[PDB]
């Protein structure tokens, strides 16, 4: 997961100042499931 | 003259400005990730914008 | 020469909105719909020959604060990011024309639509507004009153004045112009200077600017007591027959008795009153107004961050990391400093000092009582009406009635010479 | 709707490209800051020295979330 | 409901006039659960 940029880079993956701080409040979520029952969708 | 007339017709054709650059009389604004270095060379007139990407 | 044009708006004094309402706004715009009311204020104070008063405007500082509040509450409409000037209302008021020429009653549709909720302690840049950017003369004319408002709103105390001593300022044209004000008073000189500045913005190092700085320096030196009839600054001084009176009158004068010795160089500092009784002193407000008019194209030095509250720090054109200190004083103690300096100089006697002290004490008692009564009345009105809360005078606290850094301020002003 | 709010960088009435938008923050909308929160529950301290003053991000609340979190208080 | 007491200011648990009459229509309900799926909440 290396990186290299030319002239300039708005983000540096291997640079300094980044933060890795897992927390219960932040968690991590996506869209796993939705409510699509036939009767309720109509 | 023919090439110039074609260019002016292209300019005056229909459409919109699809770039994030718009003119102001205050100063010449330079995008953050532009190759230009004129701001370093000069001392007055040019301003680089960090939020303009 | 000034390069950045920024200004700060007034902050809520404990309320949830700008301390002004429809009644006060109408009383202010009673005779003219232009929000720029410097000339109207000059007419209202009536040359400072007496104690002005009214039902809604108890003092001159009251009107000054109300002008500041009205401008702060109204200017936030065209300075929104969309930059529209006449689509929203503020207290049944709308701008007329994009060039910010006057305030009129809102149309029926805008009256039906909700009004704008203003914010506190906003900092704005004049060049952001397209019309102000386009027109330089208009911007320079407006920025004088904007600078006066900023100088009043920068801290929680009274207005700020700038004192500078420099021998190289004097020249032939300056002497010729200064000689014409031999018998006039400070109020009249301020009136004429302000009208001239309004007619034409001054340049960086013009005759009018230099003479204004000289006049301010002379007034402050005379007020402290370093300069008097027997010790003059190039045969010029200010005379006050009744020191400690409710309405003091200062007259320019010349004397050939003696001229003080001035060290070469350039020195300057920043002065302000802290006691609330500045609301009834026309001279201090006029000095602050003159400094504001000067600030249009002069770029005064920076003010140190540690002397202002947190919300006023790091203003691009006004405050900075390393800047000059603000010296605050109390009028009653400064009177005693004046008397003591004159007595040490040997031109005043103990009985005269005692008379001046008694008069000053009486004046302080009267002003304190009136200010407290008016503050209590304002509090009661705010308690009664919860939807149109207002303030008639800039809020103050009980602690501000005591002497502060008066001795240090007097010493600094004396060392200026 | 849902997601996060976006604002036009610099001038307005000029949004024709995705590069002219940036995420909105509490600095742009001051009444979403901590200091302007209505402290009817007493959670926020009343001491001025204990209240943080920093910039914060913003998110969009859906009506489903509104209804469910409103119905949550009925248990109380 | 409420075992024994003697105050008799607003309501009297041990007094007369109260009615205990369960029925199907009235039933008894509270807030047992809610729809708090991450996908729907967003």
């Amino acid at each position: 997961m290396g990186n290299a940029s030319s002239i300039v880079q708005t983000i540096n993956v291997t640079g300094d100042g980044n933060v890795f701080k897992p927390s219960a409040e932040t968690s991590s979520t996506a869209v796993p499931s939705l409510s699509l029952s036939p009767g309720m969708l109509n | 003259n023919r090439w110039l007339s074609s260019f002016v017709s292209q300019i005056m054709s229909d459409g919109v400005n699809e770039t994030p650059l718009w003119p102001q009389e205050r100063y010449v604004q330079i995008a953050y990730d532009s190759p230009s270095v004129v701001d370093g060379a000069t001392q007055y007139g040019y301003v680089r914008k960090n939020q303009l990407r | 020469a000034r390069a950045a044009f920024l200004f700060k708006t007034v902050g809520f004094g404990g309320l949830q909105n700008v301390p002004i309402n429809d009644e006060l706004s109408s009383h202010l715009l009673r005779a003219g719909n232009s929000p720029w009311q410097l000339t109207q204020f000059l007419d209202w104070i009536s040359l400072g020959r007496g104690l002005a008063t009214s039902a809604l405007v108890p003092t001159a500082g009251s009107r000054y604060y109300q002008m500041s509040c009205l401008l702060s509450g109204t200017l936030q409409i065209p300075f929104r990011p969309n930059h529209r000037w006449g689509d929203i209302r503020f207290l049944r008021l709308v701008w007329s024309a994009p060039t910010l020429d006057g305030l009129v009653v809102a149309p029926p549709q805008v009256l039906a639509q909700p009004a704008l909720q203003a914010q506190a302690d906003r900092v704005y840049d004049c060049d952001d507004y397209p019309f102000l950017a386009r027109d330089p003369r208009f911007k320079h004319r407006v920025y004088q009153q904007l600078s006066a408002v900023t100088l009043l709103n920068l801290t929680g105390f009274g207005p700020i004045s700038y004192v500078r001593v420099d021998e190289d300022m004097w020249s032939g044209d300056v002497n010729q112009l200064l000689m014409n004000y031999f018998g006039h008073t400070f109020a009249e000189i301020a009136y004429t200077l302000c009208q001239a500045s309004a007619n034409r913005p001054w340049e960086y190092d013009g005759t009018y600017a230099r003479m204004t700085q000289i006049v301010l320096s002379l007034f402050w030196l005379s007020y402290v007591g370093v300069i008097h009839q027997q010790n003059t600054y190039r045969t010029f001084y200010f005379q006050c027959n009744r020191r400690g009176d409710a309405a003091e009158v200062w007259i320019l004068s010349c004397s050939l008795n003696h001229s003080a010795q001035i060290r070469p160089g350039n020195r300057s500092l920043f002065v302000m009153p802290t006691s609330p009784d500045w609301n009834m002193d026309v001279n201090l407000i006029l000095s602050s107004t003159l400094t504001g008019c000067l600030c249009s194209g002069s770029q005064l030095p920076l003010i140190d961050n540690n002397s202002v509250p947190a919300v006023s720090r790091n203003i691009h054109g006004w405050t900075g990391r390393a800047g000059n200190q603000l010296h605050g004083f109390q009028v009653r103690r400064m009177v005693t400093e004046f008397c003591d300096r004159l007595r040490r100089d040997g031109v005043m006697t103990q009985a005269q000092q005692n008379q001046v002290e008694a008069l000053a004490d009486q004046t302080q008692q009267f002003k304190r009582d009136k200010l407290e009564t008016w503050a209590r009345e304002d509090d009661q009105y705010n308690q009664a009406h919860p939807n149109s809360t207002m303030f008639r005078t800039k809020p103050f606290t009980n602690a501000q009635w005591g002497r502060g850094n008066t001795g240090a301020t007097s010493a600094a002003i004396a060392a200026l010479i | 709707p849902g997601g996060v709010p976006w604002i036009a960088v610099g001038d307005e009435t000029s949004v024709t490209s995705p590069g002219a938008l940036r995420r909105m923050t509490s600095k742009d909308i001051p009444e979403t800051a901590i200091i302007n929160t209505d402290n009817s529950s007493g959670a926020v301290p009343s001491e001025s020295a204990l209240v943080p003053y920093i910039d914060e991000p913003l998110v969009v609340v859906t009506e489903h979330a509104i209804t469910n979190f409103t119905k949550a208080e009925m248990a109380l």
